[PDB]
């Protein structure tokens, strides 16, 4: 289950970066981290503990995207 | 024991390893000669202390000679570098344990290693100083020869007085075209003339408080010249512009790249004046103070003029002498490189997206199979991510650039080598009316890039003052900026991509230079240098069998130049600069071909760069930007192949070549280098003849392939693939490992990679052809991620999927079902396409099968 | 048409460049000089009243901008608006080891000659 | 322009990860965190 992941990433930091996530610089490096990690990733475990942590990172932000609905 | 020698006699010649404290030796007559020359030769403090005892006892040597030091860092490798170590853990470079560290010997990896080669300058500058004693007291004492590296001992002490033979007294005149020729590497490696920048040449004093307002130095560089240099026997202009012809400007620039690392970075640079327009002062450059090119200064320089036309103004924008006299002092601190100053109140930050990816292709792929859990063909290449601070974490990599002093009698004769490699093509000035642009939305530099692309320049100059600017650049200089920005690119490695926008001051005057001549290149067939060569059409099958034109014995090979476009010295890319501008024999005259060097040199090798908002300067290196660039890459790597086969002709026992020819022609090799200054035409045809038929080069920029007599490879007759280590690491600063290098012995396979692209001899039409076809994760990589402007319009996406699926369908003759499956996925997804939107229709396979059969070469 | 756009900002971009530089400094250097040409490195360097200082960690601070003024390029420095690089404003009291962690490196430290 | 937020969770959906759909179902109903998952919450 490699590309599924990375294409889950790939599409994560799609939508961060849509959340004007730039404006901060210590968040965005770290996410830009996680998400090289995960595309240079082998493994898949590893890629799940980079996925959840990236989507934490999304879905800590409230205001954004309506979660309730889906 | 092995130990490196310098030989040249009437029977062999070269500098390679040959097999022989109070070092002692065993003739009458020469025993008698000898010790005459030393009693004659005795009280110079520059001597090493011998005796007389049939034996000639010599006192007082060190285990290693400069020969040794000189060869052992010439042909470095890592394999085998023991005698490297030694002379490094005994000089207290450094300790016996840093070898335990994993690249110790690289320069990209482990950096520290320039500090501990610095620690063996000051050895090395005292070694320089000896030499200018000996050779005093020879000269006063009048005695000729040939000084030669392994006669002088890593303290500086000379011996061996054997070669000499007795003259009238005040008339000696030593040889040193070897001996320093040799040695030119190493002293910008070991930062020899480090002491020069301390008060009185002394390393436990403090650094000369050189006067800020300073630039010329010429005194200094003449001083320092005399100082080390002195019976070097061929007359050295400080400034450049005094050389007679090209041959000298490489032999006087190489001078100055060594002289200017003692003078302050402050001094270097444009040199600016008050000059005053309808009364109003500006600052502007009115000269240059190049590292290598010594001091320039402008022809037509006005004052108080009552107004500015379009040339003028377009030669004071692209001064860098308003921007940074109007910005703010800077101190970056995430970098080593000299900032100029910053040009905004805030410095910016920008970062890359990630890819967009494209769900509709991959839902379409995985439901055809694609993407199972364990097959051969996967995803291996995506848009990364670069955070805020990666534009200058990009930029700092030209701390790889290092001040490279060339082998001048080596890189004399390989220019001419390599100038015949392209003595085939025609080129010279035109026109502003006949230079054809291709690509007018190019960016047009800082501040240019302001106001519009390159299209706009070109449309509001007319023809004459294209022709005066060009006019102007033939007696002045323009030092113009370059900005570097940040690419999308597709890529297996999150390394950061950028791309440099020259001025279009420098671009518009370079194409009325070099588009003559680099058109003919691009239109040529069948020459070494492969640029604007489809591969369509049997192209790819032409041009390798080119290469395998009557290779007795072939195999290929192929090698990389890591980090090419930062680590190249300086010298490298002007001898390209000149080879280029060799055609313009009968359009300009020797100062009109200086300013033209001068130009580039000021523009696209030590311009001033605008990264982020702030403003540095670059050491050297290529610029992406040019539009020679790739050709000089081109020029760069048959130089740099050509001192492969150079080193490995020469380094290789004459004694051991069974043929007879060979040996002649390595005899004469070595008389064309360090001596016979001339330029012997005739035996540059033998040794371009030779290569030719045994070393058979298809080169595209900074990319090769070489189809080599394996025989001769094998006997050290040919470069081999260590020899382009050795030379990487001596002359570019780099470690080139084997590990991105291929070598093949078959070739029914073709080459293993070239441009990127893999070969495959298939069968069409009764007869066996090669296909070119690219590794199938790119493919699928370029289709599941786009770079987000293609989701405007469809149109877009389908010329992106077709241009896919025609590098993709050699894919259908290769053994493995995987990949040949990969091509059938895109025509059917492109099928899916077009129909939701005879061979000329690109929804069947006859519009593929075309594009690789000769038989229609129709575009 | 476009030739007259571009000569106009051009010559708009030299004319505002210059509101910004010429000084009793800028003329002291030119005038000091063999015969008025001196390296361009060097004007800034001597002639700025203004400099930028990128911080990238706390060490580089502590070793170049401690206390509220420091000498660099020959001349003494004083401090004010230090910014981070999600361009906040930061205060001198901020800049220790231990609040290191919480700060948006790099950080630059502007300064006005003194 | 939310389409990319409904194909983010088609995806994530499809995937059916454990972690993933845990925190994801956490959040359904506001339980949302506040800072980046160590390699604390609310309620
Ligand atoms: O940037 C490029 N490719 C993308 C992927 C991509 C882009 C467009 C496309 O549909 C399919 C894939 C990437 O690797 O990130 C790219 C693509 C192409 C290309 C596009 C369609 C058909 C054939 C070639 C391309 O041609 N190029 C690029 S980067 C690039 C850099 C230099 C270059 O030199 C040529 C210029 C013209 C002649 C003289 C030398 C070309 C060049
Ligand atoms: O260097 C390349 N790619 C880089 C990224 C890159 C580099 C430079 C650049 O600005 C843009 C992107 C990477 O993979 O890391 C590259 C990629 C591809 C490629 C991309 C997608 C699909 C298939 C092939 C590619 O096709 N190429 C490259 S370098 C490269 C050089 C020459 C070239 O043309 C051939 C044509 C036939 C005669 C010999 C020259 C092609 C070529
Ligand atoms: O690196 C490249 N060019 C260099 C050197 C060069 C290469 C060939 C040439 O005569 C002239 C100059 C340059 O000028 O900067 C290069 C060139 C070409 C190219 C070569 C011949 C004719 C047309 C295009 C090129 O096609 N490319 C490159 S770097 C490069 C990167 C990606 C890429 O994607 C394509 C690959 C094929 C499928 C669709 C996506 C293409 C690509």
């Amino acid at each position: 289950k490699m590309s599924d992941v990375k294409c889950t990433s790939v599409v994560l930091l799609s939508v961060l970066q849509q959340l004007r996530v730039e404006s901060s610089s210590k968040l965005w490096a770290q996410c830009v981290q996680l998400h090289n990690d995960i595309l240079l990733a082998k493994d898949t475990t590893e890629a799940f503990e980079k996925m959840v942590s990236l989507l934490s990172v999304l879905l800590s932000m409230q205001g954004a995207v309506d979660i309730n609905k889906l | 024991v092995y130990r490196a020698f310098d030989i040249y006699n009437d029977k062999v010649a070269g500098f390679a390893k040959f097999l022989k404290y109070f070092v002692v030796k065993r003739t009458f007559s020469n025993y008698q000669h000898e010790e005459t020359i030393y009693n004659l030769l005795k009280d110079c403090p520059a001597v090493a202390k011998h005796d007389f005892f049939p034996h000639i006892s010599r006192q007082r040597l060190t285990k290693y000679t400069m020969a040794d030091l000189v060869y052992a860092l010439r042909h470095f490798d890592e394999g085998n570098c023991d005698t490297l170590k030694e002379i490094l853990v005994t000089y207290n470079c450094c300790d016996d344990d840093y070898f335990n560290k994993k690249d110790w010997y690289d320069f990209v990896e482990n950096p520290d290693i320039l500090r501990v080669y610095a620690n063996l300058g000051e050895r090395v500058r005292q070694a320089l100083l000896k030499t200018v004693q000996f050779c005093d007291a020879m000269r006063n004492a009048g005695i000729v020869g040939v000084l030669t590296l392994d006669n002088q001992d890593l303290n500086g002490n000379w011996y061996d007085f054997g070669d000499f033979i007795q003259t009238t007294p005040g008339s000696g005149v030593p040889v040193v075209d070897s001996y320093y020729s040799l040695l030119m590497p190493i002293l910008t490696l070991t930062r020899a003339l480090t002491a020069e920048s301390h008060v009185d040449t002394d390393l436990t004093k403090p650094y000369i408080k050189w006067d800020l307002l300073k630039y010329d130095f010429t005194e200094e560089r003449l001083k320092l010249f005399d100082r080390y240099f002195k019976y070097w026997d061929q007359t050295y202009h400080p400034n450049c512009v005094n050389c007679l012809d090209d041959r000298c400007i490489l032999h006087c620039a190489n001078f100055n790249v060594l002289f200017s690392t003692v003078f302050p970075p402050t001094s270097f640079g444009p040199l600016v004046r008050k000059i005053f327009v309808d009364g109003v002062p500006f600052v502007v450059s009115t000269g240059y103070h190049f590292r290598e090119l010594g001091v320039v200064h402008n022809q037509d320089v006005n004052l108080h003029s009552s107004r500015l036309s379009f040339k003028e103004l377009l030669v004071y924008a692209a001064d860098p002498a308003m921007h940074a006299a109007s910005g703010n002092l800077l101190l970056d601190k995430r970098t080593t490189c000299f900032s100029v100053a910053a040009l905004t109140n805030n410095v910016a930050f920008q970062t890359v997206k990630p890819g967009n990816f494209n769900k509709d292709f991959y839902d379409f792929a995985v439901s055809k199979g694609f993407f199972k859990e364990g097959s051969s063909v996967e995803l291996k290449h995506f848009f990364f991510a670069q955070d805020g601070n990666a534009a200058i974490s990009d930029y700092d990599y030209y701390r790889y650039n290092l001040p490279t002093m060339c082998d001048i009698r080596q890189l004399l004769f390989v220019v001419e080598v390599v100038d015949k490699y392209f003595d085939c093509y025609d080129g010279g000035c035109i026109n502003a009316n006949q230079v054809i642009v291709n690509n007018l939305d190019k960016s047009a530099g800082f501040p240019f890039n302001k106001w519009g692309k390159a299209r706009l320049y070109y449309d509001s100059m007319s023809y004459e003052d294209q022709d005066a600017l060009f006019a102007y650049t033939k007696r002045n200089v323009i030092p113009t900026i370059t900005q570097m920005n940040l690419k999308y690119a597709i890529s297996a490695k999150n390394r950061a991509r950028t791309v440099a926008g020259v001025s279009i001051c420098s671009t518009m005057t370079n194409r009325q230079f070099h588009q003559k001549l680099l058109k003919s290149i691009a239109a040529t067939r069948g020459a070494t240098v492969v640029i604007g060569t489809s591969k369509f059409y049997g192209g790819w099958h032409n041009m390798l069998k080119t290469v395998y034109s009557d290779v007795e014995n072939p195999h290929l090979m192929g090698w990389d130049y890591p980090k090419c476009d930062r680590a190249m010295p300086n010298m490298l890319r002007i001898m390209a600069s000149l080879v280029l501008a060799r055609k313009h024999t009968t359009c300009c005259s020797l100062s009109h071909r200086f300013y033209r060097l001068a130009n580039e040199c000021a523009q696209v090798l030590s311009e001033m760069v605008m990264c982020g908002g702030s403003l540095y300067v670059k050491p050297g290196g290529t610029s992406s930007g040019d539009a020679t660039t790739a050709y000089a890459n081109s020029v760069f790597n048959i130089c740099q192949a050509v001192t492969a086969n150079v080193n490995a002709l020469l380094s290789t026992d004459g004694n051991k070549i069974a043929d007879k020819y060979v040996r002649n022609l390595q005899h004469r090799l070595y008389e064309c280098l360090y001596r016979n200054r001339d330029v012997d035409t005739d035996f540059v045809n033998e040794f371009y003849a030779y290569l030719r038929k045994h070393f058979s080069m298809m080169i595209l920029s900074d990319d090769a392939v070489v189809c080599f007599n394996s025989t001769y490879a094998s006997q050290g007759l040919v470069a081999s693939i260590k020899n382009f280590k050795s030379v990487l690491y001596y002359q570019n600063n780099v470690f080139m490992s084997e590990a991105k290098c291929w070598t093949e012995t078959d070739l029914t396979k073709g080459p293993h990679e070239f441009c990127s692209q893999h070969t495959m001899l298939v069968k069409q039409g009764d007869d066996y052809v090669y296909l070119p076809y690219p590794d199938p994760s790119r493919i699928l990589g370029a289709g599941c991620f786009v770079d987000d402007i293609v989701k405007t319009d469809g149109t877009l996406m389908i010329e992106r999927f077709v241009s896919l699926a025609i590098d993709a369908y050699p894919l259908t003759k290769h053994p493995n079902q995987e990949y040949a499956d990969v091509f059938h996925l895109y025509l059917q997804y492109i099928r899916k396409l077009h129909d939701e939107l005879n061979t000329s229709r690109y929804w069947e396979p006859e519009f593929y099968e075309a594009m690789y059969t000769p038989h229609t070469v129709l575009q | 048409d476009k030739r007259a756009k571009v000569t106009s900002a051009m010559q708009t971009m030299l004319f505002t460049m210059l509101r910004k530089l010429d000084n009793d400094a800028l003329n002291n250097i030119i005038n000091n000089a063999r015969d008025g040409c001196v390296p361009l490195n060097i004007i800034p360097l001597t002639t700025a009243a203004k400099l930028m200082v990128v911080i990238p960690d706390y060490n580089t601070y502590k070793n170049t901008c401690d206390g509220t003024t420091f000498t660099y390029a020959s001349a003494l420095w004083e401090i004010q608006q230090v910014v981070d690089a999600d361009s906040k404003i930061v205060q001198l009291s901020e800049i220790s080891m231990d609040n290191s962690p919480n700060l948006a490196w790099p950080l630059i430290v502007t300064a006005l000659r003194a």
